[PDB]
This record gives C-alpha cells, structure tokens and sequence, in this order.
C-alpha cells in the first residue's frame, strides 16, 4: 500500500509499505529513497512520535496515511 | 513598537550555559541506549529517542543538539518578555495556583525568570522524551542551575528563591504547569517554540484527545490577534536562527489521522489559516548555534509586534 | 539638532542631539528611547566604529546624519 511521508516545510515523497512493518523499516525505506539517515529521521503520526520497534498497524497507519518528517538540515 | 532585548547580566548566564552545557555532546547515546518494547530491559534505555538528531555538520564542524541547542533556548527568552507585555494588556490574565497572574511580575522577576529559561533544557544527554527520561533531564538542569547560582547569582536570587525556581525547571510529575506565574511563562515559552519540531497535530489540534493545542492555547490566553502575533513573531525567529519554518494548511487537518471534533473545534478557534514554509539555512544555523554573539545578532533583527512595549 | 539611528531590528528612530554630545551621551539617549543598553550598542557612521569618548563634532556628524546601530560583541 502507498503512504506519504512529508517534512514540516511540506516536501512529499511516497512510499510502497505493508501494514507489518517496523518504523524501523520505514526509515531505511527513507534512507534508500531520499539518503537521510535513519537516525535524523523523527516521525510523526497523528500527534505521536512513532517507535522504531512499532508497526505501521500499531499506530492505525493505512492506505493514503500522511506522516511527518522532521529534518533539521538536509545535509547536516 | 520597541524591541526585546535581554539584560546584560542574563547575556553573561547564556554564555557560561553554553560553554558547560549547551555546546557538550549527548552522553546517553549509542548501542547501550537503543531500545525496543519487545524487549525494554535489554539497554540501559527505557523509551526511544536516545540516538535522534544527536548532531548535525555545518562546513565540517559538529552542532551537537540541535534540536535542544542555543538557538532553543535563547528563543524562549525572547517568548516570555513578549507575554509579559501581552498580559498586562489583557482585560483578566490568567490566575495561577498561587493567586498570582504573569501581570503581578516585575522587571526584576524577568530577569530572573530569563536566568532559569536559559538551564530549562541543559541537563538533556540527548533526545530522549519518554517520562524518566525527560525527569532525569530536567532534574539535572535544575542542580546546573542551582549550583551556578549558589557561586555567582546570590546577590539576585535568596536561597529560597533558588530552590522556588529549580523547583520551576525540575517540572515535576505532581506539579502543575500553573503552579505559579514564573513557572506558568518558563512552561507557555517552551510550548512555543515546540512549533519547530512538531507536526500540524500538536500545533493546532491537540496531541490526544482532551488536549487543546498549542496555538489555541495562544489565542485562549492572549486573543486571537495577539495569540496569531505571538506564532508569527516565533516563526520570524525561526528563519532568523535558520530553522525549518513549517508550512500552516488548515484544509489539510481532515486527513492527519485524528477525529473530526479535534478538527472541528481547532477550525472554530483559529479559523482557516494558510502560510507557507521556508527551507533550513546551514549558515544562519551555524551563526546562530555557536555563539551567543551569532545568536542574540540573529534574534534582534527581527522586529517585534506592533503593540510590544515595555515601561523604561 | 535631529540625527537618525536604524536600530537593530532596522526600524528608524529620529534623535535630538548638540554637536558637544559625547558618544556616550547618544547611546544612552537611545537607552531613554529603545531600552537598549550603552553596553550592548555599538554605533557605525560613514563605516567607522564610534569611540565612547570622542563627540559628534568629532566625527563630522551633522544635522540629518544617519548612525546604524549593530550589536557590540563579547567573543562568545
């Protein structure tokens, strides 16, 4: 299934995802795609910063689902 | 209008701050502090977030802390001089625990206050914001403060005193928010600037259920223009010192994943609202994180609200 | 006589001023205006530093002049 995943300043990408897997996963999904490292990713999700260890299911993330990236300094 | 401007005397905390504190590297950090709910006891974590943002590179010299850094920290000053003018215009500020409203302050009480703002987050060792976490954090900035100002500020602040506002930076599980109005400014200016690091959720909607945001809190306390003012001004800082400013797109609070009367109630209060986000900037980030001269340079030039005053 | 300061958030301000006026005696009318403390203002005209003790007069500063107003430094 497709989510979106946008920064604050609200640059998009997609992602290919199942409802299984780890928001570890999901940020090495982010690194592969846009070179950020794992460990500058801080996500978001209805108002909850999401856990590596959690699933996407866990935090009711489905289908078309938006998330929040918070990038302090692509580069940095 | 006039300007913010800090005290000397608080200039020279910021600089003692970020030479001890400020500027360190994280210590809870690495493989011994990874963690997984499946397995909590593994670590000596207790929660996620020990690895986050540690640091970040800027012409090949590391900002440690980013996210809790100078720039952070010298912002709240800035948010709680602008409250102080806001309150007193205020027809009936908000009365705290003690009887007391930000309005009853002084001039002296600010200067305090901005004193203790500046050891809030000092004792972090890193990103780290589950509740033991967060109280051993706030806990150690306390014990920073105090001993900094057991050595050279008691000619400000009397024992009592001291302990009354390490008290304030501890935040305490039992403890209030509005306990007092020196604790209630040092709270409602951290909650601010939250606005750099948080999604539309926290800002506008409340991060669960039963919890007003963080702009409606605004607009609750100081009206809908002069709460607008305020998350304006702190935007302004923020390109100042570099941050990301986030975009503002209230059509898009439907679709976030929270219930319909969290978004009714937030579209009631603040109205239909649309701003656009501006990119980082490693330079200003740079200039602004690595030393209070960059800093406090950066946050004067952003001119203030119209009706900002102070009595001289 | 008038002389103008920007300040530093760049806003201009009108000063009343004698040419026998110290520098000392400008920052500290731009105290009684700005709040802005002597030891925080450093003041620049025609892209010289003003020095404390030396006078308007000093300087060639005349009616209608202009000063920019940038933030003295501490080295930290």
């Amino acid at each position: 299934m497709q989510i979106f995943v946008k920064t604050l300043t609200g640059k998009t990408i997609t992602l290919e995802v199942e409802p299984s897997d780890t928001i570890e996963n999901v940020k090495a999904k982010i690194q592969d795609k846009e070179g950020i490292p794992p460990d500058q990713q801080r996500l978001i999700f209805a108002g909850k910063q999401l856990e590596d260890g959690r699933t996407l299911s866990d935090y009711n993330i489905q289908k078309e689902s938006t998330l929040h990236l918070v990038l302090r300094l692509r580069g940095g | 209008s006039m300007p913010i401007i800090l005290d000397s005397d608080v200039l020279e905390v910021a600089e003692y701050v970020y030479k001890t504190r400020l500027s360190q590297p994280y210590t809870e950090v690495g493989s011994e502090w990874e963690y997984n709910y499946k397995n909590p006891t593994a670590t000596f974590a207790k929660g996620d977030g020990h690895n986050l943002q540690r640091y970040i590179t800027i012409d090949g010299k590391q900002l440690h802390r980013p996210i809790h850094g100078l720039a952070h920290t010298m912002r709240t000053l800035m948010y709680s001089q602008l409250m102080y003018c806001s309150s007193k215009k205020q027809p009936s500020p908000h009365v705290c625990q003690d009887g007391r409203t930000i309005a009853d302050l002084s001039e002296l009480d600010l200067k305090k206050i901005n004193i203790a703002q500046l050891f809030f987050v000092a004792g972090r060792e890193s990103e780290a914001s589950y509740g033991d976490a967060y109280h051993r954090y706030h806990l150690y900035g306390a014990k920073q403060f105090e001993e900094y100002a057991r050595k050279h500020l008691t000619h400000l602040f009397s024992e009592e005193e001291i302990r009354l506002y390490s008290r304030c930076i501890e935040d305490r599980v039992g403890d209030s928010f509005d306990g007092t109005p020196e604790g209630y400014i040092i709270h409602l200016s951290h909650m601010i600037d939250l606005m750099r690091c948080k999604s539309p959720v926290e800002v506008f909607l409340g991060h669960s259920k039963g919890v007003s945001g963080i702009v409606p809190t605004l607009i609750h306390l100081f009206g809908k223009q002069d709460g607008l003012d305020i998350m304006h001004y702190a935007r302004g800082l923020f390109a100042a010192t570099g941050e990301a400013v986030p975009y503002i797109d209230s059509s898009e609070w439907p679709h976030l994943g929270v219930d319909l009367s969290r978004v009714q109630r937030a579209l009631s209060i603040v109205g239909d609202i649309n701003v656009p986000g501006q990119e980082a900037d490693s330079k200003k980030t740079a200039q602004a994180g690595f030393s209070v001269d960059g800093c406090y340079s950066a946050l004067t030039s952003v001119p203030t609200p119209s009706w900002y005053e102070k009595e001289l």
